[PDB]
């Protein structure tokens, strides 16, 4: 019956570990790579597109970054399907609480609930967790601009410049090295974006079809999120590359 | 993966195997084998006809009560084959959808409609793991105004299909063999003909001369569209005329 | 094995272990005996203490003015089908203004008994009972089991060393029915302590006696109403 | 009764390229006035209104409960939502309370995304639609309103004609309604702008 | 008798962090009768086989390019009965979407609603996920839409793909030979071709099935069409 | 509101007038009441509007879902049999009273449905507040077997009465013509009511209105 | 509303006024009230038009699914057995008084009454409806034993006419249906067919 | 290799062996039979006397399930008690219903669904008891049913369940019971249930009897005293030669 068939999801190993969720990140590891930079003014996600293929039909919004209010959005990493859920209950929260508080809801806040839904499945029901992590990019009125990472056991945490996916440990490398705090423009996090997925992806060459990016800033009182085109891409790469290119004559 | 690959309980349960196989499915489609009963069903230009092979070993067994043809409706009739009680349920089950189809919409279900009411009901069984797969395969015939007879089998995979001739159970190979030989030489097919076709077939793959009370035979005709199963004499007048040619 | 976990689960030879692991579960149990004369039903326990300075635990317990029980097996599951009982007989008395006849009462505790036997998850009451009751019929001596098999007896004993119990019953199951009521209980004392290990006796402290009759409702001796009936038994024959 | 229970009067009007969406501004309850800067009048789009009238609370629960959707919808289906599909929206929203409804009469004015040709419509309370092609009003003086727009409206206004129009109508329409007035809110929206202005109006 | 089923999950992760039920359910598809999408200009093709494997079965009773509404149209590779469950849950989800919103709803939308629930039986207790992929096709706002739900509740956007047996063949013979600009008569010569690729025998108007998206809505071809496009090749 | 049906030789001619009041006021002059149900099926509408429209749309929905499970062509009864269970049991809580006219495989059928769930099967209905008149004008005029014209103009008549007798009831004429092989919805079929021609000029000029406060946002 | 029942040796005969009004409008005039429950079993309703009509309904199908699952041609007793479980079960929500007349080859021809309330009685004949109160004594006085067939349709018919001359809900045409073990032979009385009382003048 | 461990699992060979499994405690049960004469149904029933300190009754094996109906039943005795409640149950409820008696072949069905109903699932044991239904009536005559773990309902003129019920058909093959009558039928009962009992195996065994049909005004009943000593002295005397 159930009990010789029940995979037994939310129980704990000897070793005090909760299996599944490990397993899940695992798989977090293996999908394509997102990253996310704070600024002075603005921040910014920058995910590898992993859906390339000559024969895709060009995609309406973007494939890995959703926006989730007003104020706010979402980059992907892991089973897609999954996110495409929880991404769904993002929105929702966030219109809940603005039907509750007429006011937009302050990042973190969004961020907690869409935890405490993951560490649910963790905890009760024996269902398999969700195999998705999260980096959220926000404005509020309290905290200003905000980076948040979130994982499948129902962790998050907010960084100044952080990286999830495929070869994130280097990405985090880098960004420890070059990440400069309370100085980064929205055109040195760009720049260092360009180059932290120049590395990371060190099997495909950084094409403007390759990435996509999304960048959050304020202008006049309202919050602007814009997914940049192909030619701003193209720039961007175009800039690193003369720069890659003056240091190496400078050496 | 590789050929008869397995991995965990996919077979036990309604999983996937690593070849994508359902091995409790094709398990039910043997235990449909296991009754040891063959059925024939064959569609002519007005009518269709079910034959089925009848056994009653012992004279203790009261024989009017040993049936797999069945009448769902008036107009609908049914022979199944497989495990008995497996065969009675899902009997009970296709009478109770066709009277509220008729209560819900006004007008009498189609034949096809019926066949796959029933196998979404058992593709069910074998998307959910709790409960296995019924053993029994249901052939249904009718008269539809439009499109004249119709012969649908439905299968414990969920799989429904109309034909022009069928078969069911241990030789439905032989059978399906022989009716495809007989269906490939087409010639116009009167209610006469259309039985006797079913029933050399059977006698055929069953490698026996039939009697009256081996076999059973039901019917429906354009003319008589009422699902009616033909008694020992009418058996005995068809199995007279295809002894005698 | 694979047959001995689930009561769902039929072994190949068309057993139930775990049906049979509670038939092990109430003849673990101290032993007792009932028996019925024409007029009289008399359950007789042999009571056990944990410890030489705790009570003996209680084997005998009221359901109605006419039905008595007592038990064999786990305590607890004893206890939720007396529960069980007392209501069905209040459920009688509360709308037939009627005491509930024994053999509709014993139907009722197989009924309720069969139902965990045949659900997944769940286990059979490990308990075993007889019911001594008194109705329109007369006396009846009833044997429930775990297996929600249940037996009208002349004689019964259940309970660890039952069997020479039940030889002693076998042997004067024929006088049983003409004796009178201090009879009957010496018959079902002498039959108790048929199960006795040999420096052990009958006393005031080990037995509790229920008596149920045509006149007499349902009653429990203890300690000191014991002695009575213990007064008067021959020494152990050996 | 209950629906006169806080007063409010809401129009809209048809241009030639240009709707034109108007509402009372006064808060109060019964005889009593409360506020006089009481907002009847929500965007749910770029070119989009809705106006409001009955149950005050009905008013805010309504039009929050819809900007909910609203969002929900938008974000899902990368578009902005059609004056059609709003109006088909809100009548939903309003039959899922058939039993138990809010007390207000919704008012669409809108331009079609892309397309730009101007759109109102009126729904009950519980959520009948009725497209118009001249004007729709909604509210506790909807018979004067009817006689100043039948009287004064015409086909193919320019946007400062319909805004004369539609102007006059609601001023004269709520000067001789007791429970409605204390200014007037105009909205005239054309593909290009949205202009928003406040008329002077009688405050008894 | 017991109608409670399992309330854990059939589908884990392994420990190299898979979902290993779910690489079973694309073995299913990879195992099923090849089909094609291809999005023309003005229109969406959808051709698969549909060979059967007697003459004793009649062609008609049963499709596989199915309507979901005037115009969306769907076709599956993988087990059939799975593919009835979802063609009926998608029916279902359109004329849901058509009551709240009184407009046909936009193929995107539609996809996304069946990835939704393919994902749930990706997740939910006691469920298999389904062994079908789907392909979509519909025309909204003067635009062809074609696109595949994978059994996971992924779906994608595609210009020309191929599902089922062959099918990495088949978009490498897509790929090298479909451009955009493309009419949809050229669009179903082409996906024909694709199907003739992977066929095995004679391909007549009865082993395949093909179906149309266009302005005027999603239809089936009728055999005969589909015999006027075959003698055309 | 007056709605009329009546079966002709070939098919249904279905009718409504285009006004809707709210109370004593004329709330809409152009009111569609005659309801798509599926291409061979239309229903006219009277009663709580909100609940006609809502009941038809609803069984619409569930007959273009058993279309496309069927394959075939839906049938008036299906239609009459949910209407009328949907209706009987909310026990004339929806107020939708319908003219249900189709023409299936079986020939064309016409129904009257009232809110409490009964049903009855005429060759000619009138339903609404007008529904008395434009019943006169049947009783007087209908014949069986008509032809397409003819039911035509015994319909308009059915519906003028009702127009010009009811006070409930006016505006235009709507027709719908069903038979097997076409459907002919005719709107407005007839205008037998004008706005009288204006005699005057108001007053309406640019700066006849004084303004407190402008805003003007510009739209990208 | 007037409706009627007799049983004679070999069956029934079942007889119906055509008249539905809404208060004093006549919304349909000719009504069809007996009502085919199974191939030899019909009801005759009276009252509320959707209460009779849902009730038939449901009986009909209850009942057809009994019959195919016995495999037995239905009991007239069943019918009315199954119209008396609905109309007791839901009586403070219907106004039915039903009529339940059939053949069957175990009992012979059968009436039965279910009136407002939900009670079962089966009777010789049985009448029903608003205007069977102004012929109960005609019936009383003008029944007798062992009418044939064309005794018992021409009592209904004349009670039937007596009734539609009288009673203002009721009116139209006679609906007669004669079921006997050969089957079901339905006719209708209109115009001068209509048995005729001369009016009582000066 | 772990395929008989529930009954919503298939064998490979597609057999359900939890259901066998349940036919096999059937088959360990004592005989019982029925025999449908021209004018009702009778059944015997071999009760083992386990005890000596049983009544005469104990444990019986025949149930009364309607007034024209009764069961004789062979296996786990609670499974077969349940399956008189619930056939009671299915009388009672078609009475209330349809308004008259449940014919025994609808009895049948119903009863043999739901036995159906447990070999789906593994949340559920199949029963693991097999009966028999006897009825008689005027319109319908005499009606011997039997019905197995699986859900099997078949109609018989003669039936045996239990551990000898190969020799019990074989014996009853013998007799021309469909023109005798229940009174003669009772004495062949009688010798046929003498006949299967081992001595030796099985000590001692009460004959439990019963009969339906016109001798009883169609009401199912225990053979009355003097018709039961007069069957067992010609069983008796039937034994020896």
């Amino acid at each position: 019956m159930s009990r010789r068939y029940d995979s037994r999801t939310t129980i704990f190993s000897p070793e005090g570990r909760l299996y599944q969720v490990e397993y899940a990140m695992e798989a977090i590891g293996h999908a394509g790579t997102c990253l996310g930079i704070l600024a002075n003014d603005g921040v910014l996600l920058a995910a590898e597109r992993r859906n390339i293929h000559k024969l895709l039909d060009e995609v309406f919004f973007s494939e890995k970054i959703y926006k989730l209010n007003e104020d706010m959005a979402c980059s992907v990493a892991g089973i897609t399907s999954d996110a495409n859920v929880l991404t769904n209950e993002l929105r929702l929260i966030a219109q809940r609480y603005l039907l509750q508080y007429q006011e937009p809801i302050p990042c973190e806040q969004l961020v907690t609930a869409l935890c405490d839904i993951k560490q649910a499945y963790t905890q009760f029901g024996g269902k398999r967790p969700f195999g998705v992590s999260l980096l959220y990019i926000g404005w509020d009125k309290h905290y200003g601009f905000q980076l948040y990472q979130s994982d499948p056991s129902g962790n998050y945490g907010g960084w100044k410049a952080t990286c999830i996916g495929n070869n994130s440990a280097a990405a985090v490398s880098m960004l420890k090295q070059d990440y400069k705090e309370g100085e980064m423009t929205l055109k040195s996090a760009l720049a260092l974006a360009i180059k932290v997925l120049n590395k990371t992806m060190d099997v495909s060459k950084l094409s403007a079809e390759k990435v996509e990016i999304a960048t959050l800033t304020r202008e006049n009182g309202k919050t602007v999120i814009r997914v940049l085109k192909q030619k701003e891409v193209e720039q961007l790469i175009k800039k690193h590359e003369e720069e890659e290119a003056k240091a190496e004559r400078e050496k | 993966m590789s050929r008869g690959s397995s991995a965990g309980f996919d077979r036990h349960i309604t999983i996937f195997s690593p070849e994508g196989r359902l091995y409790q499915v094709e398990y039910a489609f043997k235990a449909i084998n296991q009754g040891g009963l063959t059925s024939v069903a064959v569609r002519g230009k007005d009518c269709a006809v079910i034959v089925t092979q009848k056994k009653v070993p012992d004279k203790l067994l009261d024989s009017s009560t040993v049936t797999h043809l069945f009448k769902i409706t008036e107009n609908i009739g049914c022979v199944m084959t497989g495990m008995t009680a497996d065969s009675r349920s899902q009997v009970q089950r296709a009478r109770y959808e066709a009277a509220n189809w008729k209560y819900k919409y006004g007008y009498e279900i189609p034949v096809d409609m019926l066949c796959k009411r029933i196998a979404d009901i058992s593709q069910v069984y074998t998307q959910n793991a709790e409960m296995r797969p019924l053993g029994c395969c249901m052939i249904l015939i009718g008269i539809d105004e439009e499109q004249g007879p119709q012969v649908y089998k439905c299968d414990p995979a969920g799989y429904y299909c109309g034909f022009k001739a069928t078969a069911a159970g241990v030789k439905q190979t032989e059978s399906t063999s022989f009716l495809e030989k007989k269906v490939k030489k087409k010639f116009d097919w009167t209610f006469e003909q259309t039985v006797e076709t079913a029933i050399t077939c059977l006698s055929t793959v069953l490698s026996i001369d039939f009697k009256p009370s081996e076999i059973e035979v039901g019917v429906v005709t354009v003319e008589n569209p009422k699902f009616r199963i033909l008694t020992e004499a009418e058996i005995d007048a068809h199995l007279v005329a295809l002894a005698e040619r | 094995n694979q047959y001995d976990n689930d009561v769902t689960v039929w072994s190949p030879q068309g057993r139930i272990h775990q049906i049979e692991y509670a038939m092990e579960a109430v003849k673990q149990g101290s032993a007792t005996v009932g028996l019925k004369s024409k007029t009289h039903a008399v359950l007789v326990a042999l009571k056990r203490a944990q410890s030489e300075l705790a009570a003996h635990q209680k084997k005998i317990l009221h359901v109605d003015n006419h039905i008595g029980i007592s038990i064999a097996g786990l305590t607890a599951d004893a206890r939720l089908l007396c529960n069980f009982m007392r209501q069905e007989c209040l459920d009688s008395r509360f709308v037939f203004d009627r005491p509930l006849p024994v053999s509709r009462l014993v139907s009722l505790i197989g009924s309720k008994t069969q139902i965990p036997t045949q659900r997944y998850g769940r286990r059979p009451y490990g308990v075993g009972l007889l019911i001594a009751g008194y109705d329109d019929m007369g006396p009846h001596i009833f044997q429930t089991c775990p297996s929600a098999n249940y037996f009208d007896c002349r004689a019964m004993s259940i309970g660890a060393r039952s069997q020479s119990a039940r030889t002693y019953l076998e042997r004067h199951m024929s006088e049983f029915m003409e004796c009178n009521l201090n009879e009957l209980v010496k018959h079902g004392l002498r039959a108790l302590r048929e199960t006795l290990p040999a420096e052990q006796d009958l006393t005031t402290k080990n037995v509790s006696i229920g008596i149920v009759g045509k006149d007499l409702e349902f009653t429990i001796y203890d300690d000191d109403d014991v002695s009575p009936f213990l007064e008067g038994l021959e020494e152990r024959p050996q | 009764s209950i629906m006169s229970y806080n007063g409010g009067a809401v129009m809209a009007m048809k241009g030639k390229n240009c709707v034109a969406i108007a509402a009372d501004r006064r808060f109060g309850i019964q005889a009593q006035m409360v506020t006089t800067d009481f907002q009847k009048i929500f965007p749910m789009g770029d070119r989009l209104y809705i106006g409001l009238a009955g149950l005050a609370t009905d008013v805010q629960t309504v039009a929050q409960r819809l900007k909910f959707r609203l969002n929900l919808y938008e974000l899902k289906e990368g578009r902005q939502i059609k004056p059609y599909t709003l109006m088909s929206m809100v009548a939903n929203l309003l039959y899922e309370k058939r039993f138990g409804p809010y007390y207000t009469e919704p008012v669409i004015a809108g331009l079609d995304p892309k397309t730009f040709k101007p759109f109102i419509c009126s729904l009950d309370l519980i959520g009948c639609p009725m497209v118009t092609d001249d004007f729709v009003v909604s509210g506790t003086c909807t018979e004067q309103m009817y006689g100043m727009c039948e009287s004064l409206w015409e086909p193919n206004m320019d946007p400062e004609h319909l805004f004369e129009t539609i102007s006059q109508a609601m001023l004269n329409a709520v000067d001789r309604d007791a429970v409605s007035g204390m200014g007037v809110i105009v909205h005239i929206i054309e593909k290009d702008k949205i202009t928003t202005r406040t008329l002077k109006a009688r405050m008894d | 008798m017991a109608e409670r089923g399992y309330s854990f999950s059939l589908t884990t992760f392994s420990p190299s962090g898979k979902l290993v039920q779910i690489e079973y359910a694309l073995a299913a598809v990879a195992g099923g009768a090849p089909s094609v999408g291809i999005k023309a200009a003005n229109g969406v093709v959808l051709a698969t086989e549909k060979k059967q494997k007697s003459i004793l079965y009649d062609e008609r009773s049963v499709h596989k390019v199915e309507p979901i509404t005037k115009h969306i149209g769907l076709v599956y590779s993988g087990m059939g009965p799975d593919y009835r469950v979802l063609v009926h849950r998608a029916r279902k989800l359109a004329q849901q979407y058509y009551l709240v919103y009184q407009e046909p709803i936009p193929t995107a939308q539609l996809v996304q609603r069946v990835a939704s629930v393919m994902q749930e039986y990706t997740q939910s207790g006691g469920v298999r996920p389904f062994g079908v992929s789907l392909l979509i096709c519909g025309w909204n706002e003067g635009r062809p839409y074609l696109f595949q739900s994978d059994p996971s509740g992924a779906y994608f956007a595609w210009k020309a793909t191929a599902m089922g047996k062959n099918y990495v063949n088949g978009k490498t013979f897509l790929e090298k030979r479909y451009n955009e600009d493309l009419e949809l008569e050229d669009a179903i010569h082409t996906a024909i071709l694709t199907l003739k690729e992977s066929f095995e025998g004679q391909m007549t108007e009865d082993n395949i099935e093909v179906g149309i998206c266009n302005e005027a809505g999603f239809r089936r071809l009728t055999p005969t069409e589909v015999k006027d496009y075959l003698a055309a090749i | 509101t007056t709605i009329a049906g009546v079966v002709y030789k070939d098919g249904i001619v279905l009718g409504a007038d285009t006004r809707a009041t709210e109370g004593m006021v004329v709330a809409d002059k152009n009111c569609s009441k005659i309801h798509f149900i599926s291409p061979n099926i239309y229903c006219c509408g009277a009663g709580t509007a909100a609940d006609t429209d809502m009941t038809t749309q609803l069984i619409s929905s569930n007959l273009e879902l058993h279309s496309l499970s069927t394959g075939r062509l839906p049938r008036v009864v299906t239609a009459n049999r949910m209407l009328k269970q949907m209706l009987f049991r909310y026990q004339g809580y929806i107020g939708a009273a319908l003219v249900l006219g189709g023409v299936d495989v079986t020939g064309p059928h016409l129904y009257s449905i009232y809110p409490h769930g009964s049903t009855d099967k005429l060759p000619y209905v009138t339903m609404g507040s007008g529904s008395l008149a434009a019943m006169a004008v049947f009783e007087d005029k209908f014949r069986p077997d008509m032809e397409e014209e003819e039911a035509k103009k015994l319909v308009s008549e059915a519906i003028a009465a009702g127009i010009f007798n009811d006070l409930g009831s006016g505006s235009n004429i709507d027709l719908c013509v069903i038979s097997k092989s076409k459907l002919d919805f005719l709107r407005p079929y007839s205008v037998p009511n004008k706005k009288g021609t204006r005699f005057g000029r108001y007053r309406c000029e640019k700066g006849t209105n004084a303004v407190l406060t402008e805003k003007v946002t510009t739209l990208e | 509303t007037t409706i009627m029942a007799v049983q004679f040796d070999g069956g029934v005969v079942l007889g119906a006024d055509s008249r539905t009004t809404t208060g004093s409008y006549i919304a349909n005039r000719v009504t069809d009230k007996l009502t085919p429950i199974h191939d030899r079993i019909f009801c005759c309703r009276s009252g509320s038009a959707a209460d009779t009509q849902a009730v038939a309904d449901a009986v009909t199908y209850q009942l057809g699914f009994h019959s195919i699952e016995l495999n037995e041609p239905p009991l007239v007793h069943t019918a009315a057995s199954l119209f008396k479980e609905m109309c007791y079960r839901y009586r403070e929500d219907l106004m039915a008084g039903i009529i339940i007349a059939g053949w069957d080859p175990q009992e012979g021809g059968q009436v039965y009454s279910v009136p407002m309330g939900g009670m079962m009685v089966r009777q010789p004949f049985a009448i029903g409806g608003s205007g069977s109160s102004y012929i109960y004594g005609y019936v009383d006085a003008t029944y007798r034993e062992g009418m044939t067939k064309e005794e018992c349709l021409q009592f209904t018919a004349n009670a039937l006419a007596l009734a539609m001359e009288r009673d203002g809900s009721s009116g139209g045409v006679i609906r007669l249906a004669a079921i006997a073990e050969p089957g079901v032979e339905r006719q209708v009385l209109l115009g001068d067919q209509i048995p005729k009382f001369t009016i009582a003048t000066l | 290799t772990g395929y008989d461990l529930s009954a919503s699992t298939f064998s490979p060979d597609g057999r359900v062996f939890q259901v066998e499994y349940a036919m096999k405690a059937v088959e360990n049960s004592s005989t019982a039979i029925g025999i449908r004469c021209k004018d009702g149904v009778v059944f015997g029933v071999e009760k083992l006397v386990l005890s000596k300190l049983y009544e005469e009754g104990s444990n019986k094996r025949l149930f009364n399930v309607d007034r024209h109906v009764g069961m004789a039943v062979a296996g786990l005795l609670a499974d077969a008690r349940s399956l008189a409640d619930i056939a009671r149950e299915e009388a009672s409820n078609f009475r209330s219903n349809f308004g008259y008696n449940i014919p025994l072949k609808h009895l049948a069905d119903r009863v043999a669904m739901y036995v159906h109903a447990y070999t789906l699932y593994s949340a559920v044991r199949p029963f693991g008891c097999s009966f028999m239904l006897g009825s008689y009536s005027v319109n319908d005559g005499a009606q011997l049913y039997m019905i197995d773990p699986s859900g099997v309902s078949y109609g018989y003129w003669g039936c045996a369940i239990g551990k000898a019920r190969q020799a019990a058909k074989t014996e009853i093959e013998k007799l021309q019971m469909k023109e005798m009558t229940c009174r003669d039928v009772v004495k062949e009962v009688a010798k046929i249930i003498y006949i299967v009992h081992d001595e030796v195996k099985d000590k001692a065994f009460e004959l439990e009897l019963s009969w339906v049909g016109e001798i009883t005004n169609g009401r199912h009943e225990i053979v009355p005293k003097d018709v039961r000593e007069e069957a067992e002295k010609y069983a008796k005397e039937s034994l020896k030669e």
